[PDB]
């Protein structure tokens, strides 16, 4: 209940409820020992909204995202996405001509060694399960 | 013994003979007795009052004289003095000012890992009161949200001093990242893009980027150099290392023999 | 040892070639074009004919192992 109510307001872009959840359950959040969220969740809410847009959309204008994130400033919309690409929230690009924010390339996985990198982590790990299970089983 | 307690500190400190006399004062206190057991006995707590006071004024002298390796040095002497086993020695009013100087200096070093691991020794001194600690954690909150404008409007807002050596390193550690964020595959932009990405209406600062780096102002047009390479063609580097990965499988499908 | 006989042939080709690049024994035109179609008929792996199609059977055989 202090956490299902927490992740509800973290998911949406609502803050007045999120300040209500935090102020009401702040005594619980200090007692259990996780009061290191107070500085680390204002970053999360402002990056959740830009992550949801970049996952949904593919080519959005900076004026369109600035009004979508209730920010009322089309001059730091370039600054938010610049911090998003720098922190690695989404791989995108900003064309600083008229507001083009484009998405990635066409997704090809099975043709550029990517299944090999996932599988090579599996082969060497599961034979290590086998080598540990061989050197435990025999006794007199 | 009680040598130059409060000299020229209230008004100015232009002299450097004060520094060596304080240094001789830092000798004699450590020549008296060591602070290492630190159990009880208020008599030796009296010289712990004096030793922590002569370093806090030594920290104020160190930040005044533009000295970076000493300001971390005198603070580490004080922070090891705040680390006491049997903590006693009641509340000095310069403590909350001193941690604000350390934490803002740590924010200026680009130490985001050390910034948060320090913030445990203050239970409720971050939200209710103590604007000296509240001002960096409001500032760090501004860097994580993404509002550069809120950073510099609060730059002219300090409780005690001007925070001059702290904001200038803060001015340094932002713009190189802003220069690091704009040096990309971008070819050219006009002056009005550097009016928004960068700042003020034609200072000597754009000369500094023109004399150090490129960004040559020509016919009202900047020119940022940019290129890209091309590499999907190399199956050869996943030829050698894949042949190693396939054999080290078959090396290990046997050999516990 | 399938490859130990490979370079033993390849050392033998240049040994006769440097013997005739010097010019001690006279040439045979018969072996020249018989050697020349070796070098302009080896494959060259560039793009979309190998690097696509090689992973299509390499990421295939990594599923069954």
């Amino acid at each position: 209940m202090p956490y299902f109510l927490l992740t509800q307001a973290v998911r949406t872009g609502n803050l007045a409820k999120f300040n209500q959840v935090l102020d009401q359950f702040g005594e619980k959040f200090q007692a259990d020992g996780t009061y290191t969220l107070i500085i680390r969740l204002r970053h999360n809410v402002i990056k959740t909204g830009v992550r949801m847009i970049s996952l949904s959309y593919s080519r959005i204008s900076l004026a369109d995202i600035a009004q979508k994130l209730q920010l009322d400033s089309p001059e730091d919309a370039e600054f938010i996405v610049a911090k998003a690409i720098r922190d690695g929230v989404i791989e995108a690009s900003i064309n600083h001509e008229k507001g083009y924010v484009q998405s990635k390339e066409m997704i090809d996985i099975y043709s550029t060694r990517e299944p090999q990198l996932a599988f090579h982590q599996r082969i060497s790990f599961c034979l290590d399960i086998h080598n540990m299970s061989v050197k435990a089983m025999r006794f007199p | 013994m009680y040598e130059q307690l409060k000299g020229e500190w209230n008004r100015k400190s232009p002299n450097l003979s004060k520094c060596g006399e304080e240094l001789g004062r830092l000798k004699l206190v450590l020549l008296e007795l060591n602070f290492l057991p630190t159990t009880g006995t208020k008599l030796t707590k009296q010289q712990l009052i004096l030793a922590r006071d002569i370093l806090e004024i030594g920290a104020q002298w160190s930040i005044l004289r533009k000295d970076i390796p000493s300001f971390e040095r005198y603070m580490a002497q004080l922070k090891c003095y705040y680390f006491d086993y049997k903590e006693q020695l009641p509340e000095s009013a310069y403590m909350h000012q001193l941690l604000g100087l350390n934490l803002l200096f740590l924010l200026s070093q680009n130490r985001v890992a050390e910034f948060h691991t320090e913030l445990e020794r203050l239970p409720a001194k971050d939200i209710q009161t103590n604007v000296y600690i509240k001002h960096p954690v409001s500032l760090e909150q501004y860097l994580m949200e993404g509002s550069y404008n809120k950073v510099f409007l609060a730059k002219g807002n300090i409780p005690a001093e001007s925070y001059t050596f702290f904001i200038d390193i803060l001015l340094d550690t932002i713009r190189d990242e802003i220069a690091g964020c704009i040096e990309k595959a971008y070819e050219k932009i006009l002056f009005t893009e550097a009016t928004r990405i960068l700042f003020f209406n034609t200072p000597k600062k754009m000369t500094d980027y023109a004399k150090k780096r490129g960004w040559v102002l020509g016919p009202n047009n900047y020119y940022s150099f940019a290129s890209q390479q091309q590499k999907p063609e190399d199956t050869t580097i996943p030829s050698t290392e894949l042949a190693k990965q396939v054999i080290e499988y078959a090396r290990q499908l046997e050999m516990i023999v | 040892h399938g490859l130990k006989g490979l370079n033993s042939k390849l050392l033998d080709i240049r040994s006769y070639l440097e013997k005739v690049a010097t010019g001690k024994l006279p040439i045979n035109h018969q072996i020249i074009y018989q050697l020349q179609d070796v070098f302009n008929l080896l494959p060259d792996v560039s793009l979309q004919e190998f690097v696509k199609a090689f992973y299509l059977k390499t990421n295939d055989q990594m599923v069954v192992v």
